[PDB]
RNA sequence: UAUGACCUGGGCUACACACGUGCUACAAUGGAUGGUACAACGAGUCGCGAGACAGUGAUGUUUAGCUAAUCUCUUAAAACCAUUCUCAGUUCGGAUUGUAGGCUGCAACUCGCCUACAUGAAGUCGGAAUCGCUAGUAAUCGCGGAUCAGCACGCCGCGGUG
């Protein structure tokens, strides 16, 4: 399920139809950053530290 | 005739004079509003004395208002069990846009 | 009128066609009409339909006579009552004045699919008919209809023979 | 629409069964099919899932696909509506 | 008739033009009024000018309603 | 040897019914008549995508420009005058529908739209009550991101009026 959830979408299916980005952490669904190709929930994470010029106080 | 005839009122141009008929409007009624030359025409309480004789068949293009009746009815009711997906959701009565139907749409959902 | 001369020598081949030939001065033959209201409805106030007398001296064939009930309906309450739907109870040489509305004025107006009444067999050369609204007569008809109240149609012939019928109507004006 | 859109191996069923025979269901699995007046005059069979659906067609059955070909969208349906 | 009919037959000043007819007497409409239109009270037009088959049942036989039918629901090359 | 999976479409969003729930209306400040002037307005020559255009618009037909203090966006609306509908279930009010088309994608019913058009239901100012609102504050109008092939009234921020 980590795996039919992180590594299914690495295998190859038919097209972006089909095979939705997302962070490559924890296979998380949408509200996903693909500008900066990371989840919003897995970024956050991150955002923990930050490693943005956003200012950290949530704005 | 009587298509054009047909119910006249006063005080409004002729294409809400139309869009007031079954039919003819938005596209069509200012069509022959202008093939007609009407241009509102009336707030009169006059519609013409003969541009009614050129809006019988100038008018007389939607085929038909009565098969307006009979093309939702002549297309639904031979329209009815091609599934029956749609047929049966639009006359069981819901709008069969495949549209959530969980709690709105109500009147015509009927409460 | 017109359609006198245009009936009789119109059916002098249809005298032949149907059944009796040789009857050439007694042939079938259209004998009235009757429209009515007949709408019932009379226990509101009975004015309304006090206006569907106008409305029936506004088709103008006769005076606007009506009609009282047999038995008072226990379901209706109305205590037998003269108002109760129009009458006229038109004939003749007046049908003779009003056919022409029927076979190019009338139905031709309404233009409701030739309006067919097949259905109408009364069993002996009669057929029925009837009408939802009248739009019909023009300069008459109008602001007063808001609702038009009803009336009812039936032709009536002299013969008994109801096909026969069919085409003496069907002859002239109206397909079914 | 403009650049048609139709099934692949149900195809090959119409061109293998429009000319063979008219007859069996397939394990079929379309949101991709159509009807052609060709077509009409046949069975054919519609996934849901468990019940390959055995439908002949009439000429009604215009090019939709076997999404809804049948209303195969299971919903009991006869308990509380409308 | 009555003697002095009280009720209708009035002579509203108009015509009944053409294909339904009539002209003008004690009258009121329709198929009532008379048979001439060559004094002309009013002159025979304003009504209608198309018949009986002015009921599109039979218009030239009405077939302009024509073509309808076949093109529903498919005669087409889409999908 | 199974609650671990590959495929396949149907569910996941289904509806007798309550509250969560915003916009739209009921109207003349509206609704048509036009031509405004504005902050925004961020991703991008990966993609946005001209005054090149078939148009009713989806989109092509061209993509000009486009590594952005270039460019298509970015020309937002009310205030503006022009005519009427100045009174009404109302040029209404936009429930659908039937379509007739395009865009997206392998495919638009489940499980996106959008552009027509025709019919255009409620609805004529809202129980008990509730909640919010002491400054650009309510109210209000727009822009972008937002997700993403497709797809956002409420969904982030910014400001236009007040």
């Amino acid at each position: 399920a980590k795996k039919s959830m992180v590594v299914k979408n690495q295998r190859p299916a038919k097209f972006s139809t089909q095979a939705y980005t997302r962070c490559e952490r924890c296979g998380r669904p949408h509200s996903v950053y693909r500008k900066f190709k990371l989840c919003r929930i897995c970024l956050r994470e991150l955002a923990y530290k930050g490693q943005l010029p956003g200012v950290k106080k949530a704005s | 005739a009587r298509f054009a005839g047909v119910d006249i009122p006063n005080e409004k141009r002729i294409v809400i004079s139309l869009t007031y008929v079954f039919g003819v409007g938005l596209q069509t009624s200012k069509k022959v509003l202008a093939a007609a030359g009407v241009s509102e025409d009336i707030r009169t309480k006059d519609l013409t004395s003969d541009q009614e004789d050129a809006i019988r068949r100038e008018l007389d293009g939607l085929k038909l208002e009565g098969d307006l009746r009979r093309e939702v009815s002549l297309n639904i009711k031979r329209l009815m069990e091609i599934g029956s997906y749609r047929g049966m959701r639009h006359r069981r009565g819901l709008p069969t846009r495949g549209q959530n139907t969980k709690n709105n749409a109500r009147t015509r959902k009927g409460p | 009128n017109r359609l006198k001369e245009k009936y009789t020598n119109e059916v002098v081949p249809a005298l032949t066609e149907q059944f009796n030939y040789t009857s050439i001065m007694a042939v079938p033959k259209v004998d009235k009409i009757v429209i009515n209201m007949g709408v019932g409805d009379a226990v509101n106030n009975s004015k309304n339909l006090d206006k569907a007398v106008a409305e029936l001296a506004l088709i103008s064939g006769q005076k606007p006579l009506i009609t009282k009930a047999k038995k008072s309906v226990a379901a209706f309450r109305l205590r037998e009552g003269m108002p109760i739907g129009a009458k006229v109870t038109l004939r003749g040489e007046r049908m003779f004045e009003f056919l022409d509305k029927l076979v190019t004025v009338s139905l031709p107006r309404v233009r409701d699919f030739h309006g067919v009444s097949n259905k109408a067999f009364d069993g002996r050369g009669n057929y029925t008919l009837g009408v939802k609204e009248q739009l019909i007569f023009p300069e008459i008809n109008y602001d007063d209809v808001d609702k038009v109240r009803g009336m009812d149609i039936v032709i009536v012939t002299t013969a008994n023979t109801d096909e026969e019928s069919r085409e003496l109507l069907a002859k002239l004006g109206m397909p079914f | 629409k403009k650049g048609p859109f139709v099934d692949e191996h149900l195809m090959k069923k119409v061109e293998a069964q429009t000319n063979a025979e008219r007859k069996s269901v397939i394990k079929t699995w379309s949101r991709r099919s159509t009807i052609f007046p060709n077509f009409v005059g046949l069975t054919i069979a519609v996934y849901d899932g468990r019940k390959h659906v055995p439908v002949y067609v009439q000429e009604d059955m215009v090019g939709h696909k076997l999404g809804e070909f049948a209303p195969t969208r299971t919903y009991r349906g006869h308990a509380a509506d409308d | 008739m009555k003697q002095n009919i009280h009720p209708n037959y009035q002579p509203v000043v108009f015509m009944d033009t053409t294909t339904g007819y009539k002209f003008l007497t004690g009258s009121t409409k329709g198929s009532k009024e008379t048979v001439e239109w060559e004094d002309g009270n009013t002159y025979p037009l304003i009504r209608v000018e198309i018949s009986s088959d002015s009921h599109p049942f039979y218009t030239g036989r009405q077939k302009f309603q024509a073509a309808d039918g076949r093109i529903a629901r498919f005669e087409k090359k889409y999908g």
